[PDB]
């Protein structure tokens, strides 16, 4: 050991408390002008913190407020200088400043829960994929149609090889009870599809936004769950004739209790209702889509699917 | 000490306590060296691996408590009056209850005797009027208990639902028990809690499991615990025949807790549904967790 | 479709940052690829109907941590038996031996075991159970026979479309045609004469346009889905005969020589599950079985497949080629392999194997996340074949 | 059922014959209550009086039969018995030529 | 304190308490299990 | 003493200095002889041969570390608190940070209870407030490792290549991961290093394997380790399906380095490249080899 | 003085000295006798 | 009877060859004058370089042959090797009809 | 190497001299495995003796003439001393297939 | 020394350390060796 070296040492910290290291550690001669500085790198390397001690004849005290030592973390890598006049820095202590006081993981820790998701869908692969699960008519009810004859993006409906009927379950639930859907859709022929929100695990209530169209039935309905296949109409219908590439938002506010539809970028609720008799909360976070159609040709049916929590 | 309470409630309902403040009033204290008394035995399974053996997973083991006792009096008459009520307090087939008092509350476990225990000195005890008792005892159920707790939901409507308020403040998974009044469709959560044991930790967060319809007098518990049959009706009628293979697979896991929904529909007198949660600890005494 | 700009913009412009994303995501895919591999199974016990309808019904269900301990085998072709131990305390093994003496239950039971969410599925019928003492301990040891064993259980008389004590013409009956077809064909007449010979067979049973739709199969427990006689892609045809042999003795050695495979899948309506593509397949109940012949190995493909290959550049394709008679095959290989990838490999979540473009080999080495027990070897025995007797 | 009759009462072959019917239960819960009834057998009488292992004469029964139950090597036993019976019998039907 | 008692005695394997007559069993149930389903009914 | 300091940061996050500067701070020391602590647990493997034996090659088994803790302080409940703390950072299921510190870095081995602990003396452990823990834990990766080199190369160009310097200062092989965006096609090295492990070690001096074509947003990451499967896409796809039968044979050798080449071809965009080299040592301490 | 020793290792059974050729020996008797006699003459 | 040879002068091959007659004896009591004469059968010549258990090259005798004192498993062989022969052998004898 | 590489006949014998070829065991590959005990692996070896070759020489009832147009009579049948008539039935089907 | 320690626990013969399963794959190669060449090939 023939050159002089650190000594590692550890540094405590404490939120709320002031950092100090007492005169009566750091001791030694030191000649006027000596300077002692202590830095505080991460595990990259980066300064997190620079401070300076108070240097005298025969001692080092070192004292900072609590707001300047607040953001150095446990496991922050500390190292302290003296510099003699006229002379290079030499470092006495090294190590590692750990904290000692109370610990909040819960603060520092998001859990999956308390968490707003965000998912989408797009056909595009023309396959169902892993993250929609058939529901009414069982597995194997879905499907995908190219509508390749118009310039349209494949979509999303029901098996008409076997069923005019089927509904698909987003695999995972969401995380409020307030819900943000978009749907971009097509209106190839007359059919039903049914907008799903605060469903349950089978989807046996959930509240919904149905668009009909037909010869004469172009309307849009709030309809509630009696199982993924069958639905009750809440209010008055309003009527909407949908065109190929529509966009609607359906918004399901919980504070409000109020499910409503708007069209492309309208700033008023296409269809409004409230107070709809059905369970939220934990357990009923579930979305989906419904088709039914009379014929076994796709009806209206979504090109594009997104949801979010929250509105 | 006055930190530490250990009492033993036998299978004839006698209370004895072996050590802390007032023990020895009976004349049975406890001797030191108790094992596999603290913590819950868990053996762990390892899989060969390519850089040794890879962690394949856990199974509790049932405790097997070897302690001693020491049945103490001034005269030897009295001495064998409490050594035949200290034989008395403990059975084979019936179990007797283990508790443990400390600042964290009190901490139960039911053990009942493995072997035969093992009484006296080498000469004959009534000379000595104060003698030990090697006891072996076992513990089926491995993990320390506290009261489970229980909730009550009466309803006069037909269609209803509440919210239970459940938490697991242990540091094992425990199985809810339901018990449920007929006629009425009952839907009862059976929520993963994030457990992935199914490779369902996501689809399931909110699922619920509904039961089959309930005919009049057909009162049915409903226990999710693995050694109990998940449905069983009071009255001998096969409920789980008409269940189209569905059950209840989760726990609730350590740490989580929440306002599980249950929903009764179709019942034309109201109904009624309570909720038994218990709490279950790896340790006589341990801080709260979370 | 998250591209590497967008994935940085939104990191904005800190390429570790971005990193550190793909790599969480690539985490959680493989998380889910162990939680799936992890995850416990499915035991689930099922009766007949006690009234003598259709439709299997719901006894009860194993847990795994409940089990003693438990054996399922998947065979090639051939009939396995699964074990499954349990203790006499438990309620599905009380309800087991209650069974026997239980005038009120049908002496039939069915196990069906569901591996990841019953993707894998093992299905048996009861064979037998014990009462087993260790130490003075009883438990229940339970043997079931896997689905395989309906067919030495099903075989094929002379004239399966007549009554069998009146005149059963030819000597022998003869069927030839696609592999798949054929075989599937077989199963399928022996269980429509099983079920009663009720209707009239059209010429070609999986020509779905052939039969009525009015017709009731929902009393059938065992389906076969196949292709049509002009439809089958089976590069090879197969002749299948039959003296009142059993129907997996008839269709073992055509199933070796084709390299095919019987799948069974028990439909399990109970759970949602539909099935599709054979006659009355709309209307099957709960835990019906169905028979479906394919191609696993794709060896006798026109494109070939792989027979062999090194480490260092993976599989090496090569097709058949037949000699004068084509009782001889060989292998040619494909020098310049230019086989499109199926289009299931190129789908989100999709972990099969395709038999056109196998891919899984797996290595044992130093560091070898396997135990490999034993690889044999042994060349060929005889040259020359004799076959014969009267002609 | 296989039975070991250590030092019951039971006497074979004086109580209970080859091809008698006789009744047995097993201490298993759900069927405490029935008697298995099934007509003895087999019956083995068996000692041995080796310094090592000593076992006094015993007798173990059982009763009913089962195929399914039967170890493989019996029951190959019994399938070659029976195949090569058959063999013999399809030969000597042989019709010459 | 595990190594060199019965805490390798258990890496050792089956050099203390094993029984032969349960081994045998066992080994003749998997035996059974793997060749009772292909054998004849006959 | 000050030439170590070792660690332990629990499954809950917890920090505990057992030994080295400030060591029981938090009240919990380490007491003497710990045991497959230092060395990879390794077993040779011998065939019969014409002069006795011959060597068949090593095979590195997991590690099975029995050490004791001494929980202290002044006051009995304090002492509770610190004895369920320190309960609380280990667990089963999950693995906690034993992190050893010397001149020559910081190391760290990732331990998880192999059984129960086994606590206190044979009194009750309110009486002394300073109780020993007996732990077996166990480490099923036995190989003491620091944080990887990681390195990025990011590109703009439809067809590029680079180097990326690597160097196995360790004692033991490591295995190199990648992440590589798409859409491309990528050629990432697989050299030998002079390695004979399937007899083709200066055969393979220079290998290069093609990954298959990527198509958009179907990143991917290489990952050449055993443990793992060596593609996984982060959109699900299988990746590997399409990759017939190829794969990454080949660790990066200790004592061995080179400027290991990377292609990206057929790339409209241009995309980015990331190589994590693992830093894995056999011993907690040891001095760079050359 | 016998609970704990040998007297115990005798209630453990063939933990101790027993050697596995008597036994495979003793089973394969126990099977010859079993079988033999129904197996054919052919 | 078999016999295993482990440093006699006896040279199996050399002195005796397979089908060659030879006598032995066994030292059982009303036995020993009796020479037992049978014609070699067979003869294994087995070795093991095993470090745990190592068996020099030693020779084994079996002089004459019994299906009675045959093992179980060569005995099932031996019948389905001559079942599938005879099986074989009317399967060919078949007339057509 | 030898079930994989192209430049070789698959059939292998092996030849056993005791007493410097007094005594010999001569015998064709019947299979080897490759097995593993305790992560070490060893490769066994089965081969059979030449008398199995017997096992796969037939006698078809006319050795002398093509098998699949006429075999007459129904049966093969030779009579002779035990060795001569032995010797001559395993020579005419060596004849036969060669 | 040797008497009366594992010098003559190896006279004993398999009482320490012996396993069951490589004892009871011996067995059975031997069978094999024994019946394998006299099986018919169909």
């Amino acid at each position: 050991m023939l050159s002089t070296g650190p000594i590692m040492e550890t540094l405590t910290l404490t939120v709320g408390s002031a950092f100090e290291i007492p005169g009566w550690k750091l001791r030694g001669e030191y000649p006027a002008g000596t300077t002692s500085h202590l830095v505080f790198t991460d595990a990259a390397g980066g300064t997190l913190g620079e401070f300076e001690g108070t240097v005298s004849a025969k001692e080092i005290h070192y004292l900072q407020a609590p707001d300047d030592v607040k953001n150095i973390p446990h496991g922050a890598n500390f190292q302290l200088f003296v510099t003699y006049p006229s002379m290079q820095p030499q470092c006495l202590y090294f190590g590692t400043a750990i904290r000692k006081e109370p610990r909040y993981p819960l603060s520092t820790v998001v859990s999956p829960e308390d968490s707003a998701v965000q998912y989408k869908a797009n056909f595009v692969g023309q396959y169902i994929g892993p993250m929609w699960k058939p529901m009414g008519n069982g597995w194997g009810s879905l499907g995908i149609h190219t509508h390749a004859l118009i310039s349209e993006a494949p979509s999303m409906g029901p098996n008409y090889s076997l069923f005019s009927s089927a509904a698909a379950r987003w695999l995972w639930s969401m995380n409020m009870d307030s819900v943000t859907i978009v749907v971009r859709v097509l209106n190839v022929g007359a059919g039903k599809f049914n907008v799903i929100v605060c469903a349950d695990y089978q989807m046996q209530t959930y509240l919904g936004i149905q668009f009909e169209t037909g010869i004469s039935n172009n309307k849009v309905h709030v309809i509630t769950g009696d199982g993924p296949l069958n639905w009750g109409y809440q209010g008055d219908a309003v009527n909407n004739t949908t065109a190929n590439g529509d966009v609607y938002t359906i918004k399901y506010n919980d504070l409000l209790d109020t499910i409503s539809c708007y069209k492309g970028t309208s700033l008023t609720p296409l269809i409004e209702a409230s107070g709809l008799d059905v369970p939220h909360g934990e357990g009923f976070r579930y979305t989906g889509l419904a088709w039914n159609t009379a014929l076994l040709s796709p009806g209206v049916e979504p090109t594009a699917w997104e949801a979010k929590d929250g509105v | 000490t006055d930190f530490l309470k250990i009492e033993l409630i036998g299978r004839d309902g006698s209370h004895w306590v072996l050590s802390g403040p007032g023990m020895g009033q009976q004349g049975v204290t406890l001797n030191p060296n108790l094992q596999q008394f603290y913590d819950a035995p868990v053996k762990t399974l390892y899989v060969p691996g390519p850089f040794g053996e890879e962690y394949a997973g856990k199974r509790v083991q049932r405790r097997e408590i070897v302690f001693s006792v020491q049945a103490y009096d001034e005269d030897p008459d009295t001495w064998s009056t409490v050594d035949s009520l200290w034989r008395w307090a403990w059975d084979y087939d019936e179990e007797s209850e283990l508790r443990v008092s400390t600042s964290d509350g009190t901490r139960f476990l039911k053990v009942r005797l493995m072997e035969e225990p093992k009484p006296y000195y080498e000469k004959d005890p009534h000379i000595t009027a104060d003698n030990p008792i090697v006891m072996t005892v076992t513990a089926t159920f491995p993990y320390w208990q506290d009261e489970p707790e229980e909730l009550i939901w009466t309803t006069l409507s037909t269609e209803d639902m509440t919210r239970f308020p459940v938490r697991n403040d242990g540091d094992v998974p425990v199985w809810l028990k339901w018990t449920l009044t007929a006629p009425g469709l009952w839907i009862l959560p059976d929520f993963s809690w994030g457990n992935d044991m199914y490779s369902r930790g996501r689809e399931d967060l909110g699922r619920t499991v509904a039961m089959p319809e309930l005919v009049a007098g057909e009162h049915v518990s409903v226990d999710s615990d693995p050694r109990v049959q998940t449905l069983i009706a009071v009255n001998g009628m096969p409920t789980q025949n008409r269940w189209k293979g569905n059950d209840l697979l989760y726990p609730l896991m350590p740490g989580k807790g929440a306002e599980i929904p249950v929903q009764l529909k179709n019942a034309p007198e109201g109904g009624a549904c309570k909720l038994t949660r218990p709490r279950w600890y790896s340790r006589p005494w341990s801080r709260p967790g979370v | 479709a998250n591209n590497w700009t967008d994935i940085l913009a939104a990191s904005d412009g800190d390429e570790w940052a971005a990193f550190k994303t793909i790599e969480a995501q690539a985490d959680e895919v493989r998380a889910g690829h162990q939680a799936l591999r992890r995850a416990k199974p499915l035991i689930r016990l099922w009766m007949n109907n006690p009234d003598g309808s259709e439709g299997l019904v719901y006894v009860g269900r194993v847990d795994y941590d409940d089990t003693i301990r438990g054996s399922f085998p998947f065979k090639n072709n051939t009939p396995s038996q699964g074990v499954l131990e349990l203790r006499d305390d438990n309620y599905l093994a009380v309800w087991l031996k209650q069974l026997p003496n239980n005038p009120e239950l049908k002496k039939n039971v069915v196990i069906t075991v569901d591996f990841y969410g019953g993707k894998k599925r093992w299905s048996g019928l009861l064979d037998k159970w014990t009462i087993k003492s260790k130490e003075h301990v009883k438990y229940l040891e339970v043997t079931f026979n896997d689905d395989l064993t309906m067919l030495q259980y099903l075989l094929c008389p002379p004239n399966p479309a007549l009554p069998i004590p009146v005149l059963q013409f030819p000597r022998i009956f003869g069927i030839a045609g696609p592999a798949k077809w054929a075989i599937s064909t077989l199963i399928f007449i022996n269980l429509f004469r099983v079920q009663g010979n009720l209707w009239t067979l059209p010429d070609d049973p999986f020509n779905l346009e052939s039969w009525d739709d009015i017709l009731d199969w929902s009393d059938w427990q065992c389906f076969v889905k196949s292709n049509s006689f002009l439809l089958d892609d089976s590069s090879v045809w197969t002749f299948l005969s039959s003296r009142m042999n059993p129907v997996d003795s008839i269709i073992a050695d055509a199933l070796d020589d084709a390299q095919l495979t019987i799948t069974y899948r028990r439909v399990l309506t109970d759970d949602g599950e539909t099935a599709e593509g054979f006659p009355g397949a709309h209307g099957i109940k709960n835990g019906a079985l169905v028979f479906e012949i394919v191609d696993n190995s794709n060896a006798t493909a026109l494109e070939g497949t792989f027979f062999s290959g090194t480490i260092v550049d993976g599989f090496a394709r090569s097709v058949l080629l037949y000699g004068g008679g084509f009782v001889e095959d060989t292998l040619s290989v494909v020098s310049d392999d230019q086989t499109l990838q199926p289009d299931e490999y190129y789908q989100s979540g999709w972990l099969a194997t395709m038999a056109k473009m196998p891919w899984l080999v797996v290595r044992d080495n130093e560091w070898t996340p396997i135990e490999s027990s034993d690889l044999s070897w042994g060349p060929a025995k005889n040259v020359s074949v004799i076959v014969g007797g009267d002609n | 059922h296989l039975m070991a009759l250590h030092d019951s009462w039971i006497i074979p072959g004086l109580h209970i014959d080859i091809g008698q019917r006789m009744g047995s239960t097993v201490n298993s819960k759900g069927v405490e209550n029935i008697v298995w009834v099934n007509q003895l057998e087999e019956m083995t009488a068996a000692w041995d009086n080796s310094a090592g292992q000593t076992m006094p004469l015993s007798w173990v029964l059982k009763a009913g039969k089962s195929d399914r139950a039967m170890s493989i090597g019996e029951r190959v036993a019994r399938l070659a018995k029976k195949m090569s019976e058959a063999l013999n019998n399809v030969g000597v039907h042989i019709v010459q030529s | 304190s595990s190594g060199g008692g019965p805490a390798v005695v258990n890496n050792y394997g089956d050099i203390h308490t094993a029984n032969y007559d349960e081994f045998y069993k066992g080994q003749q149930r998997r035996e059974a299990q793997q060749q009772a389903p292909i054998l004849p009914v006959r």
